[PDB]
């Protein structure tokens, strides 16, 4: 009975509400702002930099990082960001990763894929699902959808309703 | 004023929360009551409330004073962002108007408190 938020944290400017978009584009509720994914299911986005990522991470039940290619200024997981995701796993949130890749990207499919999974894989964060979105994003999206669910699906025991503790007048 | 809702919760916390609620029940307002500090006026025992949205603020001035049991010969106050608020607002209005950057309408409400407020 209880309701789920995944939160998608990451660099501003990866399209991270067009991805919730698309992600919410074929459900049933279609026909931080939050949006529902399926029953249960919440999904919401904050751009980090600027907002500090680990207060709003100890909100997510399912932690989503949105990260860039080498190509971009910096370095794809910021330290705040890394180490955010660090505290996820350690207490046992759902730790996920997504590459949104889009149009003339220096890199391919795969070779997002292994790169950005070595990254991870480096920084302790091996055990994130990594997902790699092609730039005409399909098939990844899909299993991103099915994955955000199956997750949501396994937490709702542990959580209270979104009503909890509120007078229902 | 403090808020013990603030106090009790990070801001993150709070912008969830109020999200999570909004997005579900998308005709009601979450809101925080509290008695203005210092106060003489009885305590109320609840301090979140989901309000249909359609209400009035007048009509939630009577739910509190119902709450706390307020003899019908006493005054009750309520305080929105410092000021009272429009009775005859709703409180989906009131909400739109007055949230707090958590997402959360916070109203204090008093007697008529000597110490002002």
């Amino acid at each position: 009975q209880g309701d789920v938020t995944a939160l998608f944290l990451g660099p501003p400017g990866l399209g991270k509400s067009a991805l919730i978009a698309a992600l919410c584009d074929k459900d049933v509720e279609t026909l931080p702002s939050l949006r529902a994914a399926g029953p249960g299911l919440f999904l919401g986005e904050l751009s980090c930099p600027p907002a500090a990522p680990g207060p709003w991470a100890a909100e997510a039940n399912v932690l989503v990082l949105v990260l860039p290619g080498p190509e971009g200024n910096g370095e794809p997981l910021a330290p705040a960001l890394g180490e955010a995701a660090l505290a996820a796993l350690a207490r046992g949130t759902p730790l996920l990763a997504v590459r949104n890749l889009r149009p003339g990207d220096s890199q391919t499919a795969a070779q997002a894929r292994d790169q950005t999974a070595a990254l991870l894989n480096s920084a302790g964060l091996g055990a994130a699902d990594l997902f790699v979105l092609p730039a005409n994003c399909c098939e990844e999206l899909e299993r991103l959808r099915a994955a955000l669910q199956s997750q949501a699906e396994a937490l709702r025991r542990l959580l209270p309703p979104a009503q909890d503790g509120f007078e229902v007048l | 004023m403090k808020w013990m809702f603030k106090e009790d919760h990070s801001l993150e916390h709070r912008c969830v929360e109020s999200a999570k609620i909004r997005a579900k029940y998308p005709d009601r307002v979450p809101v925080i009551v509290e008695k203005v500090s210092g106060s003489q006026i009885v305590d109320i025992d609840k301090r979140k409330y989901l309000v249909p949205s359609d209400i009035t603020v007048a009509q939630f001035m009577w739910i509190i004073r119902k709450r706390i049991q307020l003899p019908s010969e006493k005054a009750i106050f309520l305080f929105v962002d410092k000021t009272v608020p429009q009775s005859s607002l709703t409180m989906g209005q009131l909400y739109e108007k007055e949230k707090d950057e958590d997402g959360f309408l916070y109203v204090a409400y008093s007697g008529e408190n000597t110490f002002g407020f």
